[PDB]
Formats: C-alpha cells, structure tokens, sequence
C-alpha cells in the first residue's frame, strides 16, 4: 500500500583489519614452571609472576600430555589473542583424588585448609600425572598438605606456620595428647591407583579487566590505518570503528578511555602511545517510499 | 523582523524549554570532543 | 539514558562487552554467555517500550 | 598525639580517563571528616609509634628533612616480615621488599638494617609544601603521590595520581613507620560520586554516607540538589 | 497480596528461602538457584508496577 | 575427547564432533582380543596438523 516503511538498517562495512600488538619481547617463560625438577608441596605451594613477556601456548602442548586442562573465564585456543594483563603461577604437587577440588567453589581439605580459587576466578588448572618423577618404591616424603586448620582459607592465602593445632579441649603442649602437627606426609607409591598417584598442577591466574597489559600476542602487528571504518584490535579490544587523531589530555597513567556511558571511546597505542578516539562507523535505519504496488513500482 | 516568525512569548516559551533529545542529522557533530550523549548518542542504536 | 546504560549491565555473565565474550570463549560457552546478555537486554527493551 | 579535620585521599580509581562526567564508584576510600591521628621523641632515641593496619591507611608527611621515608608492614612486626624500606630524596626510590632480621630503627646520620639473609623476595624500583600524599591497600600496594607547594593544609580539593603498583601477596596485619608533621588515617568501603573536568582530573567529590544531603546528591548523582 | 505470595515461590529453583540455598548448596550452584529466586521475584515487581 | 566441546589430539587432528551434536559416543574395553604381545601394529593417528 501506499506510504513509508522502515525495512532495514544500513551499516558502513570496514574495508581494512588491524591489530596493534605492544613490542614482541620474543621471551616466554613458561618452561620454567612446568618444567622445573622440583614442585612445591601445597601446602606451600610455589608462585611466580610474569611480565614484559609474549606467550605462544602451542609449547605447553608440546610440553606434554596432560590429566586435566580446565579454564574459566576463557576457553583453550583463544589464548593466542591476548590472554593475560597480570600474569601470576601457582605450583604444587596434589593426589589424584583431590584434582577436581582445585576449581572455583569446591569444598575438601586443599580447597578448605592448603589452596583455594576465588569464586570470580579467571584462569585456567593443567594438571599432568607425574608419577614417574615424584613417586618412589620407599614413597616420596617431601610433599606435605595441611590436614588440620583452625579455619578455612581465603582465595590465593599462603598458610605456612607449622605451630601445633588440638582437636581436643585441654590446651596442650607438644604432640599426642590430642594436639597433632598440622601437616602430614603423603608417601607416593609406584603401585598406588590412579586416584592415588601425584599430580603436578600449575594454575595460570590472571584478570582480562584492564586496560594496559605487559603480556601476551604471538599474533602479528600491522600499520596503524586512520580516518577509515576498519576493524580493530588494541590490546585484546576488538571492534570496528573510525580511528582518529585525538586531542583528548590523557594522563602517562591512563590507557584507554570512556565517553558518558562507560563504552570504550578511546585508545593509547601500545607502540607508538598516540591517543586514538574511536568513533563507530555510520548506521542508521533505511525506509522505502513506494507509491504502492497497483501505482507504481517506483520506489525512494 | 525575527527568523521563524515567532510571536514574543512564543519565542520566549521556546527560548525556556531545553530539548534534550535535539534531533537533527546527528553525524553533522561529528566528533572532536567528548561525547554529548544525545541520549545514544545514535551508536547504541537509539535514535 | 536508563535503557542506554542498560547495557553496561552484565546479568550474570562474565562481561558487559559482547566483543570480549566472542573473543575470550569458544561458541559452546559463548552462546550460554551470550543468551544471559540477550535476556537482560530484552527485558530492558521490553521494560523501555511498555 | 591531636587529631585534625581535613577532606582529603581522592585518587583515580582506575586506568580509564573520563571527562565532564559525574562517576559514582565504590572502593576504599578515607572518609570525609574521618578522625585522623596527627604525629622529635626520638631525639636521639627511637620510641617510634606501632599502627594498626586495618583494611588499608592513608599517609601524607610534609617533613623538609623527610625523617620517615619507609615503613614495615607484616603480620606481627617480628623477625618474619615485610620490611618495605623506601629512603627517597626523589618522590619514590629504592624500595625494598619482604623479611628482614634486624631494622635500624648517630644525629644527622642514618643507619642501615643489617640483616643475615633474604630467605624471601626481594624487588626493586627507581624513580614550601611537599606533602607526600599516597594510600595502600590491596595485594599489590599502590602508592600515589601529589605534590602542589608554608606547610599548613590549604584545606582545599585535590586529586591524587598512582606512582607505584609494585606486588607484594601478604598479610599487612599490622604497620610501622621507619625513620632516619605527619597524618596518618584509615580506609574504609566507600562510594563516592567524583566529578571529572575537561580533562583527565578530579575536582571534586562526594561522600555518599556522610551526611543526608551528601548521600541525596548521589541519589541524583549531582552536586547541585 | 499478590507480591508478598510470590516471595513464597520456588521459581524453579529447590528452595525458596535464600537461606536454605545458601547453607545447603555449595557457591556455584547457589549462585544459579539465586539468580532463579531473583528473576522471578524481579518479574513479579515488574509485573505488579507495570 | 570424543565429545563435543573437547580437545586434544583426536579432538584436534582425527575425529571431532558438532559443538551441537547429538547421537550416543559409545565404547567398550577391546584389550582381551585386540592387543598382541607383539603389539597391534594396525592403528595409528595423524598426531600433527596444519
Ligand atoms: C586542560 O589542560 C590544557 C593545557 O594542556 C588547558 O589549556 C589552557 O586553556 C586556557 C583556556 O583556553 C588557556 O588560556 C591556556 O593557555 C591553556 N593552557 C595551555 C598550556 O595551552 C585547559 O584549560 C585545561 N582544562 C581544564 C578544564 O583545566
Ligand atoms: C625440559 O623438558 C625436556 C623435554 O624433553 C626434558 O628432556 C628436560 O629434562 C626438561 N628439563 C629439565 C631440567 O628436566
Ligand atoms: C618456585 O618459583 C621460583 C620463581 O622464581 C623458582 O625460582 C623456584 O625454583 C621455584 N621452586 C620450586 C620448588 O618450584
Ligand atoms: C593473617 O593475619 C590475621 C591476623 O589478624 C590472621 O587472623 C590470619 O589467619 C592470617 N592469615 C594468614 C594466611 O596468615
Ligand atoms: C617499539 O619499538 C619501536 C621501534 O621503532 C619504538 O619506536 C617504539 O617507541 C617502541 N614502543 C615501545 C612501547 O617500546
Ligand atoms: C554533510 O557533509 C558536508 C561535508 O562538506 C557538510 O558541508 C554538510 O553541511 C553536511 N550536511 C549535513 C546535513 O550534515
Ligand atoms: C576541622 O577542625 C579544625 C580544628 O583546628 C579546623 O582547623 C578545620 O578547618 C576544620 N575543618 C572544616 C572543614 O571545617
């Protein structure tokens, strides 16, 4: 019939794709944790930090098989883009039985008195059954967990006093009457099954939330197009807009930059530095003007 | 003599009212500083 | 300006930013992620229009 | 020893840069019109003040000869400690991390700790009022710091940048200064409202729980009811 | 009437008192019947303005 | 690995499911007639891939 519809929405398509990766350091310090001879007991379990690093994930695949690879936050594959903004590492040794208790949430006495993951907890726990390294035919003492406590633990707390706990109601001194050592040995057995053998597990923990990130992006940079609808990739923030020259007076402390509604209005450069704004590209609704079928088939 | 051919109070009650909304082609704005938030500001497909 | 800042809100999902969820997870995950964002921001519209 | 009156530990909350907005936000902040306990009884002795940490402190020293310049923080204050040591003719320098055995804390003179081992990590980092004005809290302690120069508070508004966020992953029960006019207060969850200029700055806050109309002003996210 | 009823309804969810999901239930479940509780008591006060 | 969803050599390089898949993965315990003390030289797998 005769009159004026909306029927769709144009949208300006980007011509160019883009990333902006910061100075590829070509360091990649993850051999370091999953290959060390020795692993902490959890009790005590081991952490490092990493920084000012690029990570290519394929070398853990080559590193070894592995019991158990779980991540939250963030699934395997997408971890070439960038994955990290703060790079931390936990290492410990832990019983079979045991491996499905180092997730988020879960209860046990690891999860409750030796090592414990945020409820919000992005990252991700690999694994490896290591009983050819760590058991032994007389069984491998130097692993020890806490199996008393007088509370539970708070995420990433590192417990590691040794003072005598009792179960008991007299307070007592030494070990026996009821007072027992906090820790206790796991002897690990060739013989023992698979619920019983050790495990090498390493979390990688990190938070995708901030701006700036000194780690991560095997993935190739590219030149820097402006003043053209392109796709856009600064730093693990993908989208699609109209970069350009800015005038805004970032701080050397700030990184990226918001407009009223706290939606991304603004990048520094993670090579050059230079503040971009971010002006999505052109859209707006289309409508079709037709004098009507039994008219014309004119259309505006 | 005025543009629009307004009466006095008629130009007075337009002069009071502030419209928020202003429509008009919104890409004439442009960019170049920071964003009005009129309240889409068109990107978040609200028009 | 309420329905636009709608859609800050996350509604349980791990991020407010459709991008980041395509991006960070593979489409099993992010289709669940992704359905969590698409019911808050119905029921934002649909609170906007009635 | 007396206790002061000022409104004052405004920092950047975050890393995003926002202009002419009005950001309601929630994090630790000192509280407006919080009590603030103000502070030569070492003379040639020591007899320094212990503090409680609580959930994180607030420190500002306007002190021409810097006579504090680092600080342990730990769960007890014993032989097993974080001794972050920091001796600064510059804003931040030389900062020192995790246990050491024995502190040093000789007129006109300044002594080092002398300690047996570092069986614990260490890091390192290198760079009329000069009010060194900075916060710590969190797993990681981010010192921020303004300088805008006689030393009496103006009393007046103004916003501090972050200058280190070195990591650290302890217990902070505790606190004390470490020494060769200061205030000192404490953190608490709060909102504030912040107004943002043209720029990349702060020029004002409120403080959500203060008072009514303070907390009326947030409602509407407006310093103007 | 019609509102204070409804905080008696499960929603789906086990329970319908929070206290019950939380003290029974591990976190990451809990989170899910309370993010049940909360939709169909969000929809109920939707319901009852609109 | 054989799921939908997994990864791993077989999931990456030999056989891979749907993310939406639907039927019945079923398997069964072959080491009483399949194997040899000389060891079954008849199965291999791909174990690398572009
Ligand atoms: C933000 O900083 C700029 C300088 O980087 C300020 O620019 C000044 O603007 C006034 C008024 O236009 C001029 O008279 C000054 O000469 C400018 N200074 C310089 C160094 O060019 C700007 O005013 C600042 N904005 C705010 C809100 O303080
Ligand atoms: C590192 O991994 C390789 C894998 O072949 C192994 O041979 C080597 O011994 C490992 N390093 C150490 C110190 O064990
Ligand atoms: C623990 O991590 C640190 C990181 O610097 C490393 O030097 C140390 O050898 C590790 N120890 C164990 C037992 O893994
Ligand atoms: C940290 O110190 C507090 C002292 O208030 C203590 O209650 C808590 O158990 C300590 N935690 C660890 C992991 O040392
Ligand atoms: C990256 O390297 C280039 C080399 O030309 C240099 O100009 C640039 O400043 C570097 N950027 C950073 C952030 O190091
Ligand atoms: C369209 O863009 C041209 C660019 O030269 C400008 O002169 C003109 O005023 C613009 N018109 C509208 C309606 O935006
Ligand atoms: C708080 O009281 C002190 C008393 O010396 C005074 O100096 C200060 O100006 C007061 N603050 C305000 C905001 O009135």
């Amino acid at each position: 019939e005769k009159g004026i519809y909306q029927t769709s929405n144009f949208r300006v398509q980007p011509t160019e794709s883009i990333v902006r990766f910061p100075n590829v350091t070509n360091l990649c310090p993850f051999h370091e944790v999953f290959n060390a001879t020795r692993f902490a007991s959890v009790y005590a379990w081991n952490r490092t930090r990493i920084s000012n690093c690029v990570a290519d994930y394929s070398v853990l695949y080559n590193f070894a098989p592995f019991f158990a690879f779980k991540c939250y936050g963030v699934s395997p594959t997408k971890l070439n883009d960038l994955c990290f903004t703060n790079v931390y590492a936990d290492s410990f040794v832990i019983k079979g039985n045991e491996v499905s208790q180092i997730a988020p949430g879960q209860t046990g006495n690891i999860a409750d008195y030796n090592y414990k993951l945020p409820d919000d907890f992005t990252g991700c726990v690999i694994a490896w059954n290591s009983n050819k390294l760590d058991s032994k035919h007389s069984g491998n003492y130097d692993y020890w967990y806490r199996s008393f406590r007088k509370s539970k633990l708070k995420p990433f707390e590192r417990d590691i006093s040794t003072e005598i706990y009792q179960a008991g109601n007299k307070p007592c001194k030494g070990k026996g009457p009821n007072c027992y050592f906090p820790l206790e040995s796991y002897g690990f057995r060739p013989t023992y099954g698979v619920g019983h053998q050790p495990y090498r597990v390493v979390v990688l923990s990190f938070e995708l939330l901030h701006a700036p990130a000194t780690v991560c992006g095997p993935k190739k940079s590219t030149n820097l197009v402006k003043n053209k609808c392109v796709n856009f990739n600064f730093n693990g923030l993908t989208g699609t807009g109209v970069l350009t020259k800015s005038n805004k007076k970032f701080l050397p402390f700030q990184q990226f930059g918001r407009d009223i509604v706290d939606t991304t209005d603004a990048v520094r450069d993670p090579q050059t530095l230079e503040i971009l704004d971010i002006t999505p590209c052109s859209f707006g609704g289309v409508s079709v003007i037709t004098p009507g079928t039994n008219t014309s088939n004119q259309v505006a | 003599s005025k543009p629009s051919k307004r009466s006095p109070i008629e130009d007075l009650l337009f002069n009071k009212v502030t419209l928020a909304d202003a429509g008009f082609i919104k890409q004439y704005g442009d960019c170049l500083g920071d964003i009005a938030a009129r309240c889409a500001q068109k990107f978040n497909g609200l028009t | 300006n309420t329905l636009v800042k709608q859609l800050s809100s996350k509604f349980g999902a791990i991020s407010s930013v459709l991008n980041d969820i395509l991006s960070r997870l593979d489409p099993p995950e992010a289709e669940v992620q992704i359905d969590r964002l698409i019911t808050g921001r119905l029921q934002s519209l649909q609170t906007y229009v009635t | 020893q007396s206790y002061t009156n000022f409104t004052r530990g405004v920092y950047y909350p975050d890393k995003v840069f926002r202009s002419s907005v009005l950001h309601l936000t929630q994090d630790l902040f000192l509280p407006f019109f919080s009590n603030v306990t103000w502070f030569t009884n070492g003379t040639k002795r020591f007899d320094n003040p212990v503090l409680p940490f609580n959930d994180g402190v607030y420190f500002a020293s306007t002190e021409k000869s810097n006579i504090i310049r680092g600080w342990i923080f730990g769960t007890t204050l014993d032989s097993k400690t974080q001794s972050l040591l920091i001796v600064n003719n510059a804003t931040n320098v030389f900062i020192k991390v995790c246990e050491f055995q024995f502190c040093n804390d000789s007129w006109m003179e300044s002594e080092s700790g002398v300690y047996s081992s570092a069986n614990n990590c260490t890091f390192e980092y290198v760079s009329n009022l000069r009010e060194f004005v900075f916060k710590n809290i969190d797993g990681y302690f981010k010192i921020y710091s303004k300088h805008t120069p006689g030393r009496d508070f103006p009393q007046g508004f103004s916003a501090l940048e972050p200058l280190v966020d070195l990591p650290i992953g302890i217990n902070i029960t505790r606190f004390q200064t470490l020494l060769a006019d200061y205030y000192v207060g404490y953190l608490q969850p709060r909102t504030f409202l912040l107004k943002y200029n043209e720029n990349g700055t702060i020029t004002d806050a409120v403080d959500c729980a203060l008072d009514p109309l303070s907390e009326t002003k947030c409602t509407l996210k407006s310093f103007t009811v």
